[PDB]
């Protein structure tokens, strides 16, 4: 009947409205068209109605894309394709009615809600932050939810959008006149005499239906400088686009994204061959990429990429305002350049001013951009920064009521520090430390406080990753830990929470992969080579730039840390040469050049260590370094890392470097099958008998009984 | 009960002209001059016991700082009186009363001058940031200077935005406007009556605040220039300009470019008695509030009439006279619609109902802004003599002048009758 | 004596650079917000509590005007704080605490901060009278604008001459210094003092009314530039600039272009007892007199002088520290000479005898003018707590300030000591 689309008459025009009371969003599902098809008949058997328009009536983004439980119900490859082919027919119904109609745009438009959007005659949306426009296709990996790309670029144009439907990301509003999906804004209201936002989803109406009775007496018209150069000129550069577009996508990427390019052979077909006959092509594709091995556990990572976007602790009680950052440098200054915007007062704390030039030219270079990319106003910029003050020695902290150590990392120092910043500080406070390498409970036990203390462990270009880490003691309280996972989410950026243990969790599995980076050129295989060799297995930054990327100074306390207690036997297992690669004096990136450098060679022709023999070609290593990654990966929740392991490489995946469209360390078990790694080490038994040697738990259900984790 | 009182005197105003005819020639300190002229022909006051002038403009011309010093010692006033600017968006006269009143209630002067000078012909068009860098220019040295350069002369335009959210006066006009539920047909009744009242105040003539001056380079005379009447079906054609047709604010019913002066005399009211002038009004309490500029821009006077009217201590509805000023046909009825109901002092200030009531009779009569003209920096110090001698024409005793202003500060006060 | 008193708190200067380091890529209302912010810095007022901030420049940058409004709202101030800017020649700020200590003594607000915010980097060099008739032309009748025209391309020039006698401020201070009798070598030892006093006072680092910030586009941080000490040999060999080699004003000696902005803020007595701040100083009386700028351009403060302290009721004399403002050396020390004799309050004024006798020991000792630059609308928001802090660290309890301003204006008010 109407349980979520509903209408009535005013003006003599059909509002439908779209509504979901159950879930928080709206999403588009069977269970939505399964009414949304009996209404538009009608609104096409009525004739006193003579214009029509749609919109979102619950505040909010407009509709979701595919329903994520939906597309990931698991069934035939037929009934796949046969819906798929279905969800496009119901919009090839009423992309060119007689009564023409039209769409509206008040929220995150996002996914098959475009196959709504620009299959209507006439769209208009909202000129604000909220509102924002993108195709998320190629970032889980398929084709839309009906194949609106076969007319996004009859509408705006190949190379317009051949930039935009699969490079992922969204457009705000602003852009999309000049770039000509939607063409008409508005921008929305503050002060009602009804609460300030629900009248601008009321506004839209009004708005809407002062277009629509002139859409039907036709006094303004649909045939709404670059584009035009192009907008009639290929009769003869047709390869010399797509595949200047061919050797595109594999020099971003690499070649084994089996995904992306199966959009393009769309876009290929769909000029110079039949249009209408190019709308059941993506019907023997659709269901090709979603029943393949790239993207079926990237529902997953979409699942927990949601999902630990909650608060999950209770809720908040006595929410933070003002911040400590306890040292300038890389971190302090850097969490302070995203910490900042988005209301949080800070204050940032050095020892000498030789070093706060250092400081606010990072919180101030890496925003500028951001209004350099017109992200930004001009003015809300500089306010922005001036909520950030520099202190130089104490005087404000008795404000303060959560405090991030963020000086280099030491046993001996630390201790002291926090011995004498606990005194001008509250007692409803939080303390926290970006430690790496030492744990917390060794460093609980000192101060006045036992409870009001945790950790929060960040990751090294703090812009452009995005995840934190929450450190978590015995002694951790709950609200201790939702206040923190306030600040994590508040934040933005997506938080998992780990029970600690000796190494907790990142370089606890980084340190048992880089301890086997020094393993290739142990025996001197021209490690520029590696670089190739595991980006082609599928890590976007080669293990080269691993060991550019973590710091040449923490390398040798990464390797002693946990070689004070068990890194000799597994978690390591070749000699360390990181302090003879010091001893000369190489500073990493402070040094600008990385490694041919001419003196690597020295090092393994000092003494004659490689005789080594083994059959290890290319393959045998890039296995190598991820089944020990993944045997670490696996040995955690052994222990008891955490609660349940399914939060794991959400983590692990997202900062840490693993590749996407693989799974997760803790996803092989899965497309892969213990039964197939233990065959690969089983292939590698006799190697070393030490440091290769397979957890229990997964061992006993791997190969026979067909178990799984969860699945 | 003490405190001193205070009191306006005759206010000249020379009139308003639209941008384009006679002030088209002149210089942004003379007419300050010719006000200020004006005002010493019908005062008969002993030029040298007038105390304390100043002014206020919102464009500052800067070949020549202060305005007020060599404007007042341009009329051959004696130049033992300090001046100063007061430089605000839009009611920098009417902060010039204030700050005179504040000036006099604490009791070490005499008397003030107050008066808000500007002319919107010649904006300031300045050349650019970086091509003023050759003021390092004033003999290799000067070659070495002028080495570096591309094609980048561009003169940067002051493009009235207010700045704080990088959009024009009419986004959030027409955004206020439609929030408060305004058809079109509503918002022009009022603008139907801002001409139809104004054409008959110039007909019975007895708007007489107004000082003729010779413009020098043209040639005779001035008098207001924009008052024009039509019909309601003359003014629905004219295709809105500040947004796109959906929108309801078009340039008919919309304040203009133009440009003039205004100045009056403040004295305490002992010398008032001492000296022999009869007085027009006395000049009690002000509020002075401003509001956010992302969502009430220009909400600016009735979040601000119900904390005068407690500071006085009184109610709405027996006042005698208001005027509220203009700046946008709506405007003034979205001042009406929103407050004439619930929701509005509700969540944005704690429980009073109702407390602007005003009975749309007592306005606006002798037609204020949209009538005879907005300038930007001058409006308010007409106002308070189209309240005096109003009010005296009538009968009542009270009345309060509110006015908004581009960047969210309100202004109300109320002005009482003459004290005979 | 039932007046309510007032209050001056901690008072922050950010440092001043002479024109040409690191304030040459800012914007002229970025270090009103810096300012600001190191005002809300060291005085944990919460930010809804400051009532009323009011600034002051000279330049008025027109892309944004009413530069307070802003520049309040750029600092994350509570936007229930209206703000005006006010313009003078160069007593701008210290214009801004009298009508602040005017708007608090009538009895309706609460605090009050005042600052003054300038840079003469960019000054303003705007395009022609002429030239912006173009903008008439924002498909024929955009021709016919344009079909006018020969070469009439000229940027006019804000040549800082006061426009009232059209001539600048050197010709007026040598006449000044030449008239009463000033010699080359008398002339500098004051100059010698403002440099040898200043360095001593920043060597023992208890000069404390500045904050630091950092540029945002140059390196590091900022502190006060315009501090050279010299030989008064070193210094007859500059051949002076403003006139032909017979006269007796030279750039060494001499103010120079200089940027900076400072701030404060003005609390009620009873507020300041209520919430606990410990306070500096009161703000008692203050006269506000100008002179004629033909004869007496810079005989600022020694004409409003004896008029302020007949005001207050008290004697020179017994004054226990000055600090008057300089603009040019000699300028002071005939500040000095032309009222200890006779002859000049006669025929000025009637029958006093030897008004002004400053003993020279109680005067700029923590070096004034020419010590750390003149920022041309932001001293006096210096002085103020360089009086305060001053006459803490000695002995005494009263203390005039005085300047003198570019268009005959004065300015004097008496400062008193902590009220412990």
């Amino acid at each position: 009947t109407r349980t979520h689309i509903n209408y009535g008459v005013k003006g003599d025009v059909a509002v439908v409205r779209i509504n979901s009371p159950n879930s928080k969003v709206n999403t588009l599902s069977k269970e939505l068209h399964s009414e949304f098809s009996e209404v538009m008949n009608e609104i096409w058997a009525s004739d006193q109605i003579r214009s029509a328009v749609l919109i979102s009536s619950k505040p909010g983004c407009f509709i979701a894309g595919a329903d994520i439980n939906m597309l990931a119900a698991c069934k035939t490859l037929q009934e796949v394709t046969q819906l798929s082919q279905e969800a496009q027919r119901i919009v090839e119904k009423l992309e060119k009615s007689t009564k023409p109609i039209v769409a509206a745009i008040n929220g995150s438009c996002l996914g098959g809600g475009l196959e709504v959007a620009i299959s209507c005659q006439y769209r208009i949306a909202t000129k604000d932050r909220k509102t924002v426009l993108g195709t998320p296709e190629v970032l889980l990996g398929a084709l839309p939810g009906a194949g609106g790309t076969q007319r996004l670029p009859k509408m705006v144009g190949v190379p317009a959008a051949l930039d935009m439907m699969l490079t992922g990301r969204s457009i705000r509003a602003d852009r999309a006149k000049k770039m000509g999906l939607v063409d008409q804004l508005v921008e929305p209201l503050g002060p009602g005499l009804k609460p300030p936002e629900e009248r601008t989803i009321e506004y839209l109406e009004e708005v809407a239906i002062t277009f629509a009775k002139g859409l039907a007496d036709k006094k303004i018209s649909p045939k709404r400088e670059k584009l035009t150069a192009y907008a009639m000129t290929i009769p003869f550069v047709r390869q010399q686009v797509y595949k200047k577009v061919e050797e595109k996508v594999r020099k971003q990427t690499k070649g084994l994204y089996p995904a992306p390019l199966k959009i393009i052979d769309v876009v290929k077909t769909g000029i110079e061959q039949g249009s209408d006959a190019g709308y059941l092509c993506e019907s023997q594709k659709f269901g090709e990429l979603v029943m393949t091995k790239e993207s079926k556990a990237l529902m997953g990572l979409y699942h927990g990429q949601v999902l630990c976007k909650k608060n999950k602790f209770g809720a908040p009680q006595k929410d933070v305002k003002h911040l400590a950052i306890l040292g300038a440098g890389l971190m302090g200054a850097g969490i302070a350049q995203v910490s900042v915007d988005k209301g949080l007062k800070t204050i940032l704390k050095d020892a000498t001013l030789t070093a706060l030039d250092r400081g606010q030219q990072q919180v101030f270079k890496g925003l500028n951009d951001k209004v350099k990319k017109k992200a930004l106003t001009s003015f809300e910029r500089d306010s922005i920064f001036s909520n950030l003050t520099g202190q130089l020695d104490y005087q404000g902290f008795e404000k303060a009521d959560m405090v991030i150590e963020a000086v280099f990392e030491d046993l001996s120092l630390k201790h002291r520090v926090l011995k004498e910043v606990e005194a001008v500080i509250p007692d409803h406070c939080i303390f926290a430390s970006n430690t790496s390498a030492l744990p917390i409970s060794e460093i609980a036990a000192v101060s006045k406080r036992p409870e009001k203390v945790i950790g929060m462990h960040y990751f090294s270009p703090v812009d452009k990753m995005q995840l934190l880490e929450i450190i978590t003691t015995e002694k951790t309280s709950k609200d201790t830990s939702a206040s923190a996972v306030a600040v994590g989410l508040k934040q933005g950026k997506v938080i998992i929470v780990v029970k600690d243990g000796p190494g907790f969790y990142t370089t606890r599995c980084l340190a048992p992969m880089m301890s086997e980076v020094i393993r290739i050129l142990q025996e001197g295989v021209d490690p520029k080579k590696l670089d190739s060799l595991t980006t082609s297995f599928g890590f976007p930054v080669g293990a080269a730039t691993l060991v550019d990327e973590v710091g040449v100074d923490v390398a040798k306390h990464v390797a002693e840390d946990l070689g004070k207690v068990f890194g000799e036997r597994f978690g390591g297992g070749n000699p360390e040469l990181l302090t003879q690669m010091v001893s000369k004096g190489f500073l990493g990136r402070k040094s600008g050049k990385g490694f041919l450098n001419s003196d690597m060679d020295s090092i393994l022709a000092s003494l004659k260590l490689p005789p080594k023999s083994e059959v290890s070609s290319d393959e045998d290593i890039q296995f190598r370094l991820v089944t020990r990654f993944v045997n670490e990966a696996v040995m955690c929740l052994q222990e008891g890392i955490l609660a349940t392991p399914a939060e794991g490489d959400i983590g692990a995946v997202f900062g840490l470097g693993f590749p996407p469209c693989l799974g997760g360390p803790f996803r092989f078990v899965d497309l892969y099958g213990a039964q197939k790694i233990v065959d690969r080490l089983k292939k590698y038994e006799a190697a070393y008998g030490k440091q290769f040697t397979p957890c229990q738990l997964l061992a006993d259900h791997a190969n026979s009984p067909n178990k799984k984790f969860y699945q | 009960p003490n405190i001193r009182n205070v009191v306006v005197v005759d206010g000249v105003r020379t009139p308003f002209l639209l941008s384009g005819t006679s002030y088209k020639d002149l210089m942004p300190h003379d007419l300050a001059r010719a006000a200020l002229t004006g005002l010493l022909h019908r005062t008969s006051v002993p030029k040298e016991v007038v105390d304390y002038i100043i002014f206020g403009t919102v464009i500052q011309e800067v070949k020549t700082s202060n305005v007020a010093r060599e404007a007042a010692l341009g009329a051959g006033f004696s130049d033992k009186t300090p001046a100063h600017t007061v430089t605000m968006a839009c009611i920098s006269a009417n902060q010039a009363m204030t700050t005179g009143v504040g000036l006099i209630a604490s009791g070490q002067c005499d008397v003030i001058v107050a008066g808000g000078v500007e002319l919107m012909s010649d904006v300031p068009i300045r050349h650019s940031r970086k091509m003023r860098k050759l003021m390092l220019d004033l003999g290799q040295r000067l070659s070495l200077i002028s080495k570096f350069r591309f094609n980048f002369l561009a003169p940067e335009l002051p493009a009235v935005s207010e700045f704080s959210t990088s959009e024009t006066m009419g986004h959030s006009a027409d955004r206020l406007a439609a929030a408060f539920a305004v058809s079109r047909l509503e918002q022009d009744e009022y603008a139907l009556r801002s001409h139809s009242l104004a054409k008959k105040a110039q007909d019975e003539g007895l708007l007489s605040d107004v000082v003729p001056f010779k413009v020098p380079g043209k040639d005779t005379v001035t008098k207001d220039n924009g008052i024009r009447p039509s019909s309601l079906e003359q003014m629905a054609k004219l295709k809105p300009a500040f947004i796109k047709p959906y929108g309801t604010v078009t340039a008919a019913n919309s304040s203009f470019l133009t440009d003039g002066a205004s100045a009056m005399l403040i004295m305490a009211e002992e010398k008032a008695l001492a000296m022999g002038y009869k007085p027009k009004a006395y000049l009690r309490d002000f509020m002075y509030v401003s509001q956010d500029p992302k969502d009430q821009l220009l909400l600016g006077p009735t979040y601000a009439t119900p904390k005068v009217l407690e500071k006085a201590g009184l109610t709405m509805n027996d006042i005698d006279a208001f005027e509220f000023h203009e700046a946008f046909s709506g405007q003034i009825l979205a001042n009406f619609k929103a407050m004439d109901s619930d929701w509005f002092a509700e969540n944005y200030m704690g429980r009073k109902t109702k407390v602007g009531l005003p009975p749309l009779e007592k306005f606006n009569n002798w037609g204020g802004s949209l009538s005879l003209g907005h300038p930007f920096g001058a409006t308010g110090c007409r106002l308070v003599m189209a309240a005096a001698n109003r009010l005296r024409k009538e009968g009542g005793q009270y009345g309060l002048v509110a006015a908004c202003a581009a960047g969210g500060q309100g202004h109300a006060m109320i002005v009482e009758a003459y004290p005979k």
